[PDB]
């Protein structure tokens, strides 16, 4: 119909009785779900879609800013002006899935085209009052417990040939991943297992479609260049516990096909990316902690400069978590009908 | 006179197939056994197998094993290896060579075709002039930039011109396209008196060109 | 399973250069390969030597242990040299000549009108028959250096003379070459007493 | 005393750009400049006169607040946006010809019982309709001491108005650009510590060996757990957990708050949405007269009575204004 900008609700099917933080953070904030929603078909139809300029991704943003306001608040919260502290309640923290929805007047369109890469035009389309159930999961790195892709791995960037600009790939297969912290020892060590054949096979399958986007060279995958921890490291919350894990062994030319053991320290100092500016949170719950996730997806940074052995070389990166909507987000924009 | 005269230089797509042919001229096709000898750039030699001509049989190394085909075509003399589900390392100078005895003394070799896997694509050279206005010995030359894939030849005066001749090595640019040099000295005394010409081919895009080098 | 040393050898003009290579025998045949060609063959059967080649070529063996050797070398012998069994082939011995000092030459080359008009600039600087292979070249425009802006490549080791060739390329958009009036290029060797220079302006 | 409907007068500007004052001059009338107090049992529980400036400040809102969404069971609604300057003014409701509005001059009225100093009036004071919870903003204060209001106050259930002797300033920013959600408080600590304690004293009057502790909300909408508001035309929703505490700081004091574009509905049931805050800085500098509390039922752990925080019923706002006053054939 016709592309326009405006406020959408949410939707979400939290429990009014329920103690964890996203799901009081949505009893106020979103309506509950449509149980038999209306998706309207086109036939052939044609529409634009920018994955990189869609006022949706923003507003998630702010929400996901408004959930960690609530749920994570830090003892002390280091801004250069300022040094602060506060109360620090531990608190119960599992991402429950969100939709975005259209009011009155408006509709979301959805791109049905099995492989779109996010910007341009699509040939399947179809009306919708909501999009689908997005859980606002924070990480780096790996892109958990999302969505996969139908067909086959779609490689999305606003500019490729531009090194800088992050790369947000979509998993034909999920592959698992298990971090835990056992129970008391060093309380902040912790681990994560994954299934070096299937998470090996994984990366052959980005790797080869990435040959294809640079077909001149090699595409080698090797460990993160530098700079925040978190973002050197697949850093993430589990249980309002802030994991950093590291990922040489994922992101290796040499992958081992047997089980493989990722190193991971819960920490308390942290860079937020809510803003500039360090927090520090309590020290961990007891007991066993446990994440296992669905890795749905990668972020990666290329390389600049020439490439020394006709290689291009990429490296696990994010700290945007903007990004990580827009890989949920891509295939839907608000258009008001008319 | 007693020669093998290979295809040429092939660019093909990974998981795509290549075919060398091979043809011998000067000796009975049919009275020695054919091999293959591949040798990737800057490495040693690897056997890839045999075949007979009175029998069309085979014999693959088992590296290759189910991805090389070995046949022949004893009417016109001809030998042909295929090999299929190509990959990167497969990027190598593919050799046909008689074995004269069963010394496995290869005396007869084909002078070799070079086969890039890769996946895109091929472009024609650009080629400019490397003028010469310096002085009793001048220097000329052609660049011949931003082709794919290897090889393109170099020859001046369409072969006349030999001595003082340099042609370099391609070196990959940060484009992933090649691009070389040819050079020569000359008797400065010449600059005013003689055409130079050099002629650049590269069959990959079926680009050839005749180049003037002008003062 | 096929063993060769030494993977790489120098040697003068005339000197006796011997390889050898370690594999039950027999047979056992050595070929000689230059830049660029298809291998030709030497020896057959360990130490018999093939119709039409030099006689300063020969080939021993006892046992599993084999020796290839050069009597006099002479300048066209730059090559690698491959023992072989069968399918297996030794990892080869590149054989390189050692001469005395050359400088080299020196030429410098603006880049084309033609190549203009699209929009590059290629500054070309060639050293040219020059011993050893060592050699350096840094580029300057204006008295600036440069880094990361250009590329170079060397010729193979020149079979009647011995020597070395080399071209450094500079590379940089029509704009950045015509933000700047001389252009240069200073080749330090061994050669040359004090290092060379040579330029041109826009 | 009689069921009828009042008239509303006010001194709104037909030239002014603010809200109030454009819905006041087409639904309200003129200040009188010569008004006329005439000196000759109340309920503020029962009174029609709260009913009615419920419905007006529903009106006035409707107008000048318009959200971007209203969203009720059924239904979705969209409309224009437009942000707006806005100021409450005062209104003066007055009675119609035949009726006239009794004035209760009382020195202590609790609002429930019979009042003894009574003057007749034909308009109410000028009464600002500011909306908010726990904290009651830019009111009328108490003459003589603080008072205790409530239908019943053995009735846990029921809230309990507090009308302040002294008024305690409050300043709620959100400054120029960050997180421009983000707000913060500035209330002087020694001034509400002693604040507490008078209003701690005189509760202890009504709840004689008890001691008397303050404590943060219970639970509820975010409109009630937190001091919630409009300043120009943003919701604000502030943290009072440093506010009602046993143990207040002497120090400053710094309230987190939250500018919020969804809120729950205080005119009816349901959730509207509102546009993003304008650029700039952003500030209310209003006088806290009065209080919303709740007390803890049950049998006393410690032999201490709780109170905490309250709200959402703005109709209870207004009680607090509109106590003195019945109408009257
Ligand atoms: C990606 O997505 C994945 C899935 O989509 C995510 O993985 C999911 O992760 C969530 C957790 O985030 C999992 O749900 C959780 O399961 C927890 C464990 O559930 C089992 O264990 C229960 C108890 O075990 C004992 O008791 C039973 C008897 O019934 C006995 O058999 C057993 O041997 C043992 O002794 C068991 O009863 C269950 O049925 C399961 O077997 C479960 O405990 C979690 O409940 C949490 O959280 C929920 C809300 O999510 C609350 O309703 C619960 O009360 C409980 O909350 C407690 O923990 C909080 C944090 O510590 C507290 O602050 C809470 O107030 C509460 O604490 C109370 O209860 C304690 C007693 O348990 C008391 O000691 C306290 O004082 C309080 O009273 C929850 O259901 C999913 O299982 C899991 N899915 C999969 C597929 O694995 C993954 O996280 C995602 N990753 C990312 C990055 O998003
Ligand atoms: C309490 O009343 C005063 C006005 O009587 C309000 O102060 C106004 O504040 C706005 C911005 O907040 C200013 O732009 C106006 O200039 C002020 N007007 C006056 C007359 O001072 C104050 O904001 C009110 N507080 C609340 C919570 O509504
Ligand atoms: C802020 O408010 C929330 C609920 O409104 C409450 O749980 C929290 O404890 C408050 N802040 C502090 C410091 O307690
Ligand atoms: C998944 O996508 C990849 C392309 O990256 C493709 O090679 C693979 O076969 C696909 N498999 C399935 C089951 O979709
Ligand atoms: C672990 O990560 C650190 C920092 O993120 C990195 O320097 C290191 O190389 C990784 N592990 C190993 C074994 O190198
Ligand atoms: C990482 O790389 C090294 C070699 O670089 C290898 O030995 C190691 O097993 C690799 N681990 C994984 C998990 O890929
Ligand atoms: C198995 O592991 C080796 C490295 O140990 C690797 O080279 C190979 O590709 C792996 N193959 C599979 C099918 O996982
Ligand atoms: C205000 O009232 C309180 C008790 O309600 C009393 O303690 C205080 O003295 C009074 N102050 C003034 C100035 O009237
Ligand atoms: C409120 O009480 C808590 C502890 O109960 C204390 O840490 C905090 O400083 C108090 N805040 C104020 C403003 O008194």
């Amino acid at each position: 119909w016709k592309e326009a900008k405006t406020t959408l609700f949410c939707a979400s099917d939290a429990k009014a009785y329920e103690k964890e933080c996203h799901n009081v953070w949505a009893t106020h904030a979103c309506v509950p779900t449509d149980p038999n929603p209306q998706e309207v078909v086109l036939e052939n139809v044609t529409e634009n879609f920018n994955m990189w300029k869609n006022d949706m991704v923003d507003q998630m943003q702010e929400d996901v800013i408004s959930i960690w306001d609530q749920c994570l608040k830090p003892c002390v919260k280091l801004t250069g002006g300022s040094t602060l502290t506060q109360a620090c309640p531990k608190v119960t923290f599992d991402p429950i899935p969100i939709h975005y929805c259209a009011p009155a007047g408006y509709a979301i369109l959805k791109c049905n085209q099995k492989t779109f890469n996010g910007k341009g035009p699509c040939n399947n389309v179809s009306t919708v009052q909501c999009t689908h159930g997005i859980k606002p999961v924070v990480s780096t790195q790996l892109l958990l417990n999302g969505s996969l892709a139908e067909e086959e791995i779609v490689i999305r960037s606003k500019n490729l040939r531009d090194n800088a600009k992050i790369i947000i790939v979509q998993l034909n297969k999920s592959v698992e991943i298990v971090c835990t912290r056992p129970n008391n020892g060093d309380i902040r060590q912790a681990y994560c297992q994954i299934s070096g054949r299937q998470w090996s096979e994984a990366v052959n399958q980005v790797k080869k479609k990435l040959k294809e986007h640079f077909p001149h060279k090699q595409i080698s995958f090797q460990s993160s260049s530098g700079g925040d921890l978190e973002i050197t490291t697949h850093s993430f919350n589990c249980g309002g516990e802030f994991f950093y894990c590291n990922t040489s062994g994922l992101f290796n030319d040499t992958i081992s096909n047997a089980t493989i053991m990722l190193p991971c320290r819960i920490k308390q100092i942290i860079n937020m990316w809510q803003e500039v500016g360090k927090a520090i949170y309590a020290p961990p719950i007891k007991g066993q902690i446990t994440c296992k996730s669905d890795i749905t997806g990668l972020l990666l940074l290329r390389d600049g400069g020439d490439t020394t052995d006709n290689t291009e070389i990429f490296r696990p990166s994010g700290g945007d978590m903007r990004d990580n909507w827009r890989s949920e987000l891509y295939k839907y924009k608000v258009v008001e009908i008319k | 006179q007693v020669q093998l005269v290979q295809s040429g230089a092939e660019v093909k797509k990974p998981g795509a197939s290549v075919k060398v042919s091979c043809k011998a001229s000067g000796y009975t096709f049919t009275g020695y056994y054919m091999h293959w000898v591949r040798q990737a750039p800057g490495q040693g030699l690897e056997w890839m197998g045999w075949i007979n001509p009175n029998s069309g049989g085979t014999n693959y190394a088992q590296k290759f094993q189910g991805r090389v085909t070995m046949t022949r075509d004893t009417s016109i003399s001809t030998a042909y290896m295929e090999l299929s589900r190509l990959r990167s390392d497969d990027t190598a100078v593919y050799y046909c060579a008689r074995e004269r005895s069963d010394f496995w003394d290869f005396d007869l070799w084909g002078r070799g075709t070079l086969v890039t896997v890769s996946s895109a694509s091929t472009k024609g050279p650009s080629v400019f002039p490397l003028a010469p206005s310096s002085k009793g010995t001048a220097a000329l030359g052609c660049l011949v930039k931003d082709y794919f894939p290897e090889p393109v030849t170099v020859s001046w005066n369409s072969g006349a011109l030999t001595s003082g001749v340099h042609t370099f090595p391609a070196v990959l640019q940060s484009s992933g396209l090649y691009s070389l040099s040819s050079v020569v000295t000359v008797p400065s005394s010449s600059l005013g008196t003689q055409t130079y010409i050099c002629n650049v081919n590269h069959k990959p895009s079926n680009t050839k060109v005749d180049k003037r080098v002008e003062p | 399973q096929m063993t060769q040393s030494p993977s790489s050898l120098s040697a003068s003009v005339g000197d006796r250069v011997t390889i050898t290579c370690q594999a039950i025998s027999n047979y056992l045949n050595w070929y000689q390969q230059k830049p660029g060609k298809a291998p030709k063959l030497l020896i057959y059967d360990a130490s018999n030597l093939e119709t039409g080649v030099p006689s300063r070529f020969s080939g021993s063996g006892s046992g599993t242990d084999f020796t290839f050797t050069i009597s006099s070398l002479q300048p066209e012998d730059i090559a690698t040299y491959y023992c072989q069994q069968y399918e297996f082939i030794g990892p080869g011995t590149k054989v390189d000549i050692k001469r005395t000092v050359a400088a080299p030459s020196v030429f410098i080359f603006p880049p084309s009108d033609e190549q203009l008009k699209s929009g590059t600039a290629s500054v070309v600087c060639l050293l040219n028959n020059f011993y050893p292979r060592e050699a350096k070249v840094q580029w300057k425009v204006d008295n600036a250096l440069q880094s990361g802006n250009s590329q170079e490549s060397v010729t193979e080791q020149d079979s009647k003379d011995s020597t070395y060739s080399l071209s450094s390329t500079l590379t940089l958009s029509k704009a950045d070459y015509e933000k700047h009036k001389v252009y240069a290029c200073e080749v330090t060797h061994q050669g040359l007493s004090s290092p060379v220079t040579k330029s041109f302006n826009r």
